[PDB]
């Protein structure tokens, strides 16, 4: 089971504050430390701070400006990071990690994508992508989903609830007029479609929405 | 604080060929180095702990070596799933620090 | 069991508790201080033992106030425990020599 | 209170005085010598304790003649004090074992 | 004796921007470094002690970090009153020594 559970995304206005959570499961010891790591898009891993839940003491990276405050709740086994007075420089993915007091990060969280912006949350519109009537097909056929006009990042696109992984790749989103847009490609054998259904699953954690879109041949 | 240098930043290799990532520490840290793999849009994943100790679930083609200031992560016969970013991390002195990372290309 | 053998056993058990608690508290005190090496539990325990035995190789040592205060407690616990064992051995030998002399 | 428990208490108090005076004199002796590290009072005190306990991590040590003479006094005070405590514990155990045997 | 290198000698920065002064020691000195500010025609003024410990009366935008041989004084959002000379000083080994100093320009 997933040892460390983090929210998918958080939208914060310039100057506002946010408290990220990190619910831990599995074996828990008094020697456990919870760490937090900041990663900006295209950049590497940056250590923020640590906390020992069994005592409540926290330490922070002295090399950077302290915008974080670590707390923990023993009753719910959840770690918290209070980020205050955020600017666009604070926009990044924040991972939490568990260390058994022996120096290495055995397990990491999925990460919480924090976006600092004045823009408003917008759920995505998902449109199917089926070949036109004149398009000839080989042994394989290519389908897709158009995830357009959402904010902020990220979205998670799966095909057939995850069962269809091979031949699948999702393109990075493009930003324009405070709205993101991406597409996801899937390639299955020609003989298998549309006899065997193909459906993309688009989750947008920032708006708590998850929609499906079955891919059918054009009428 | 301990600086970890990872050079080169990008490593291009042919399929099935052995590759080696380097990690250099600004001071002697014994064997307190750990390696992580991060694929595109994924979370970091522990590969090697304490310079050379293998981890359960990690393919045997991954190995590590070195001590003091010079450390190496190696992959015997690189395959497509190995395409990712590779980070080293030290736990010898507070605070823990990460290397700048090395990207593997095929 | 007499008093001296009782106190020796108690001191040994207490020493084990000091080593464990000392290792835990040392890590807690040393983390947060740049350059500190006494920051992981396994080697902290090894540090505790060589501190209690007075060997002190110098491969590991506290650099903070509270880490050093913890160290002092470990040292004293070590000196007292092994000092209590020596005293117990002396009592044992004195008693046996007393019987040997028919007194 | 008997003699042995009195001397132990006196040795402990005296040891505390040696640690404090030793820390003060060490700094006084070591300053003026290039490369000397035993030159500030807080760490000098920590040095005094680990010197008296015989641990000697080697993170700090005197390099001057008088700093080393001070160190010798701290060592001897430490060895004597803890040696006096062990002797006191032995006397306590011998006496109790004497009563236990109805002699 | 311990040499403290401060480079660059002059640092130009825009208002409200974060600035970082560097101090490098000729040998490892733990965290026994201290920072002073000297404005024009003024006496030196302690800003940070023991590498990162804050001082009462000193604005919170002043912070320090580092250990061993590499040390950094930082100013979050530089304002006009921060225009001065900045010196580091070590107390690890006798005799105490000062760095050459870094001038901040806006
Ligand atoms: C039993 C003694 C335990 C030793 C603690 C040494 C503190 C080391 C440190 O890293 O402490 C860190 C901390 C400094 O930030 O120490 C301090 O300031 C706090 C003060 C503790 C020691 C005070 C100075 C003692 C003065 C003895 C001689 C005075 C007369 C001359
Ligand atoms: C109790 C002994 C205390 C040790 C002091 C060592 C002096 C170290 C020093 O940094 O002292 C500094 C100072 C030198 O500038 O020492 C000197 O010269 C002063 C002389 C003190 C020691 C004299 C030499 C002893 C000779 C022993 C073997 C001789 C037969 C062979
Ligand atoms: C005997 C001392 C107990 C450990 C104290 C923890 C120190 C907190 C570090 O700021
Ligand atoms: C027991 C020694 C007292 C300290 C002597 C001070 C030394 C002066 C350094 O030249
Ligand atoms: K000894
Ligand atoms: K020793
Ligand atoms: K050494
Ligand atoms: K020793
Ligand atoms: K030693
Ligand atoms: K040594």
């Amino acid at each position: 089971q997933v040892q460390l559970q983090q929210p998918g995304a958080e939208l914060v206005k310039p100057g506002a504050s946010v408290k990220l959570s990190c619910k831990a499961s599995g074996y828990t010891f008094t020697s456990d430390w919870i760490h937090w790591v900041k990663q900006r898009p295209g950049h590497g891993l940056e250590w923020i701070g640590e906390i020992i839940p069994s005592y409540g003491r926290a330490n922070y990276n002295e090399k950077i400006q302290k915008k974080a405050t670590l707390t923990a709740d023993k009753s719910s086994s959840t770690a918290f990071m209070q980020l205050s007075s955020l600017t666009s420089e604070d926009s990044a993915v924040y991972y939490c990690a568990r260390e058994r007091g022996d120096g290495y990060f055995a397990v990491w969280g999925a990460g919480t994508t924090v976006t600092v912006s004045s823009a408003k949350t917008t759920p995505p519109s998902v449109y199917p992508l089926a070949p036109g009537s004149a398009a000839q097909t080989n042994s394989m056929v290519t389908l897709g989903c158009l995830v357009k006009g959402y904010f902020p990042e990220p979205v998670t696109v799966t095909w057939n609830s995850g069962s269809l992984s091979s031949g699948v790749h999702t393109f990075p989103a493009v930003l324009q007029s405070d709205l993101y847009t991406l597409s996801s490609s899937v390639t299955v054998p020609s003989s298998s479609w549309p006899s065997e259904t193909v459906t993309c699953n688009v989750a947008h954690p920032a708006s708590s929405t998850k929609v499906d879109k079955k891919i059918v041949p054009r009428d | 604080d301990i600086l970890l240098t990872q050079s080169p930043a990008i490593l291009s290799v042919s399929p099935g060929e052995r590759v080696s990532f380097s990690c250099r520490a600004s001071q002697s840290i014994g064997t307190d180095i750990h390696w992580y793999q991060q694929r595109t849009n994924g979370s970091p994943r522990l590969l090697i702990k304490y310079a050379s100790e293998s981890i359960s679930g990690i393919p045997s083609r991954f190995s590590g070596s070195g001590s003091g200031t010079d450390f190496t992560l190696s992959i015997n016969s690189v395959e497509s799933e190995d395409i990712a970013n590779y980070y080293c991390q030290q736990s010898n002195r507070w605070p823990f620090t990460f290397g700048s990372g090395t990207k593997l290309e095929i | 069991s007499a008093l001296h053998w009782r106190a020796a056993g108690a001191a040994t058990v207490l020493l084990v508790i000091v080593l464990l608690a000392g290792s835990y508290l040392a890590v807690l005190a040393e983390r947060g201080a740049p350059g500190a090496q006494l920051i992981t539990y396994p080697r902290a325990l090894w540090w505790s033992v060589e501190t209690a035995t007075g060997v002190g190789y110098g491969d590991l040592y506290p650099v903070t106030l509270w880490g050093r205060l913890v160290a002092v407690v470990v040292m004293v616990a070590g000196i007292t425990s092994f000092g209590l064992v020596t005293a117990a051995l002396a009592t044992w030998f004195v008693g046996r020599e007393q019987e040997r002399r028919g007194h």
